[PDB]
RNA sequence: ACCUCGGGUGGGCACUCUAAGGAGACUGCCGGUGACAAACCGGAGGAAGGUGGGGAUGACGUCAAGUCAUCAUGGCCCUUACGGCCAGGGCUACACACGUGCUACAAUGGUCGGUACAAAGGGUUGCCAAGCCGCGAGGUGGAGCUAAUCCCAUAAAACCGAUCGUAGUCCGGAUCGCAGUCUGCAACUCGACUGCGUGAAGUCGGAAUCGCUAGUAAUCGUGAAUCAGAAUGUCACGGUG
């Protein structure tokens, strides 16, 4: 669809709007000589965010086409789009081989 | 009656010490580790002395008999609730979250 | 001098084989020949043509040899030692052609294609 | 069909120094697994020993060429009647067929320690009251009731 | 000096361009050494609506090309880089 | 599941809801669509009304039911 | 030469290796055979002998074969919803039947203790070493690293010694109870692994039916893509043969 698109679009703005405040918040956890009074608390921010921030909700799709299934991250592009952009020329460094 | 249930013979220890019903065959190997029974020799010629350390070992882990009256009420205790690991335990269905459309035959038999 | 060179290949392995005039010193990898080779009849094999040849006690034998598998380097050897003793003269040449020691073996494995499971076998239809 | 098939050749005994008896380890390997059956075979080479003092390759020998046929049927159908045909074995062929006769009654032998299972089938064809002994002249008694078949709609 | 591009009618035909080109500046600049190759496969199915045994394999390669100096006394080559890069040759100095 | 390094888990707005809602005592019950959560001693006994995923059932709290979820307790999936 | 005995070091450009550029194989030559003409059967030499082995490359067309849900478009309908937004649920339900695939059914084995040899590939939003604490999965710890350098990373089968005596078993591992770690806001429906315990069916499998002509079938491991997490599948590389 456009408007599935541009629904996963504002994802991606709101996992790299906040993104420093959640390592902090990972770093309280995490330590071994960490306080459980200053984890608690720490819980407390983590679940009071939206929770469309983790990169767990985030779903890479393909940039020209939108299609989910078949993405590559060498490229940014389908399975099936790939195919008609390297055929003319346009890939560098891409040939058939054996 | 001999440590719980009758012992099989001509065999190695840990491997005769199987059949108590409660204890496996890393724990057999504990046993004969912490008292000093030599598993390379047989049940035939050992001592009718150290025994008792065997038995001493079998009085601090389990008995089969009170082993599988412990486990139902485990199981009792997940029907009764009404949870859901005691909803399809009642009735005979896979547990752990297997698949249940084909294939789950040793739950329902032939 | 009277050092001389022989390598040999066989399923990706390469030996390093230098051949010069001693007593029955055979030696491999910084090992003994009956050492390295654990328990196989390719501690024969290595010797067969060097005893074709009738030359089992008058030269030195080092021996390097790297990749490959265990009985893949065995085969290296053999054809390694076989371009070494060949550096001498063709008086030995038609009595290797003849025993078909020289030829380098070309069977090597076969990549998988798609559609089938191994290189050739495919699965089963009905 | 245009005929191609070439020869390859396996002659490797370096440890006895035979040939026979290399062609026939290659018929008890299974799956690659060449270094133990390599004992095995002599394995049951050395009981042999152990249970006569001649030479076991002898009793070797002796134990093909009595486990070896010498006609056999062939059911070639006329399209419209199934018939046989006893035909004469090759020469060639005759060497494969008792050693492949003898490893598939070792396997179903039923005793302990594998190595006496073909310890005991060498031993018998030296004199005949062998399974494979039975199992080669039973197919022989079935080529004389084909007989009548033997060149005529053959 | 190390260099990567992605086809050998370039990288090898481009020391060439710096070999003699440094060399005749007086200072002394030894043979170029090859490298290993990176190598990646990419299969990709070529149906769009689905038949799976129907299938495409390709192929990217990146050539890699080392460079040594024996005395470092010029920056002609320095000046010279805009020269010897061509279209697609990437050159990390390394000047031994 | 759910390592002993971070020990419990409970909702936010759940806990606020409750806690709260104990101060005033039983006189109704939760209506709630969270299944994520445990229950706690802090909670024994109390009335929820877990989501089925249609509607929500009631739930009755009982001091043996502390380690497990929410989840073990409201339906999905009839099979008449 | 050096060494502390590690190419460790000085050194060397012999080599292996790496990758650029070349030669080599054409029925060329010998004999026989054919109309002596295409060719055919033998022979020498040669790393290779008769398109050396493999791969990509599929003619005019067929089945109105498949896809309007990858994308592009003619028309037709919805446009206070057949369009948007957010929670939970669902696609993983379950007497049954069919398709592929993995383990097994044991003694060419099963355990324990030693010990030997690979290719190929990924890694500065990552790999995550040494030391270190854990029965174990791991936790600390932070190096080295932008890669023939550092890490992934210990190949397994084979071999050697021991026990195991062919018993539904020191076989097999399904089920299930209990206890843990890891990722993620979150392991109830619904994740993967670890510990401990329990131990099933299964003793080579009808009528039928499929794969394969040589580094091939058969058997043993390793890696990558997708990916926070999750492969018995897919693709790919080697051992023994």
């Amino acid at each position: 669809k456009e408007s599935m698109k541009n629904r996963e679009l504002k994802r991606q703005l709101t996992v790299a709007k906040y993104a420093k405040k959640r390592a902090e918040l990972k770093a309280i956890i995490a330590n071994p000589n960490s306080s459980a009074e200053e984890r608690w608390n720490a819980q407390v921010a983590l679940q009071k965010q939206p929770r469309d921030a983790s990169a767990s909700r985030l779903r890479n799709r393909c940039r020209l086409t939108g299609r989910p299934h078949g993405f590559y991250r060498k490229f940014g592009l389908s399975r099936n789009k790939l195919r008609e952009a390297a055929m003319r020329g346009d890939v560098p460094g891409l040939v058939k081989a054996s | 009656r001999i440590a719980g249930v009758n012992i099989p013979d001509n065999k190695h220890t840990v491997i005769s010490l199987t059949y108590i019903y409660g204890v496996g065959r890393t724990t057999a190997q504990s046993i004969c580790a912490a008292t000093g029974v030599n598993p390379a020799a047989k049940i035939k010629d050992l001592s009718d002395e150290q025994i008792d350390q065997l038995r001493n070992e079998v009085a601090k882990i389990t008995t089969e008999g009170d082993l599988r009256r412990e486990i139902n009420m485990n199981i009792k205790r997940l029907m009764d609730l009404g949870c859901y690991r005691g909803l399809r335990h009642r009735r005979g269905l896979p547990v752990r979250g297997q698949r249940t459309k084909t294939n789950a035959r040793t739950r329902k038999g032939p | 001098a009277t050092q001389n060179y022989g390598t040999g290949r066989r399923k990706t392995a390469t030996a390093r084989v230098f051949l010069r005039p001693g007593t029955g010193k055979i030696s491999i990898n910084n090992r003994g020949l009956d050492q390295f080779f654990g328990r196989e009849t390719a501690r024969m094999v290595v010797r067969q043509p060097l005893e074709l040849t009738e030359t089992v006690e008058k030269f030195d034998i080092f021996v390097t040899v790297v990749g490959g598998g265990v009985s893949g380097q065995a085969g290296a050897i053999r054809h390694g030692i076989t371009r070494a003793l060949i550096e001498y003269d063709e008086t030995l040449r038609s009595s290797l052609r003849k025993a078909g020691y020289v030829t380098r073996d070309a069977r090597e494995v076969e990549r998988k294609k798609v559609g089938l499971r191994k290189a050739r076998k495919r699965p089963q239809y009905s | 069909r245009r005929r191609v098939a070439a020869k390859r050749e396996v002659l490797a005994d370096p440890k006895y120094g035979s040939q026979i008896l290399a062609k026939f380890m290659n018929h008890v390997m299974e799956s690659g697994k060449k270094a133990v059956a390599e004992r095995i075979v002599y394995g049951a080479l050395d009981k042999v020993k152990e249970r006569g003092k001649a030479d076991p390759l002898e009793t070797f020998e002796k134990a093909l060429d009595a486990i070896a046929p010498l006609v056999e049927v062939k059911s070639r159908r006329v399209g419209g009647a199934t018939y046989q045909v006893p035909v004469e074995v090759r020469p060639s062929r005759r060497n494969a067929l008792a050693m492949r006769w003898l490893v598939d009654f070792a396997r179903k032998r039923g005793e302990k320690s594998m190595a006496l299972r073909l310890a005991g089938e060498l031993l018998d064809a030296a004199e005949g009251k062998g399974a494979a002994v039975k199992k080669r002249e039973d197919v022989h008694r079935m080529a004389e009731a084909n007989k009548a078949f033997s060149h005529y709609r053959f | 000096i190390r260099l990567k591009a992605f086809d050998h009618r370039l990288i090898d035909q481009s020391t060439q361009e710096i070999v003699e080109t440094a060399k005749r500046t007086g200072a002394q600049v030894r043979g170029p050494i090859p490298l290993p190759t990176r190598k990646e496969r990419f299969t990709v199915l070529i149906s769009p609506h689905v038949n799976k045994d129907a299938r495409d394999q390709y192929e990217i390669r990146t050539h890699k090309r080392v460079l040594d100096i024996v005395q470092p006394t010029d920056k002609t080559v320095d000046a010279l880089m805009k020269l010897d890069l061509a279209a697609g040759v990437e050159v990390q100095i390394s000047l031994g | 599941p759910r390592s002993l390094k971070k020990g419990p888990f409970i909702d936010l707005h759940l806990l606020k809801k409750v806690e709260v809602a104990v101060e005033k005592n039983d006189r109704k019950p939760i209506k709630t669509w969270s299944r994520r959560s445990m229950i706690l001693p802090h909670m024994v006994g109390l009335t929820i009304a877990v989501h089925n995923g249609r509607q929500h059932v009631p739930v009755l709290v009982n001091e043996d039911m502390v380690g497990h979820k929410l989840g073990e307790f409201a339906a999905t999936r009839t099979y008449r």
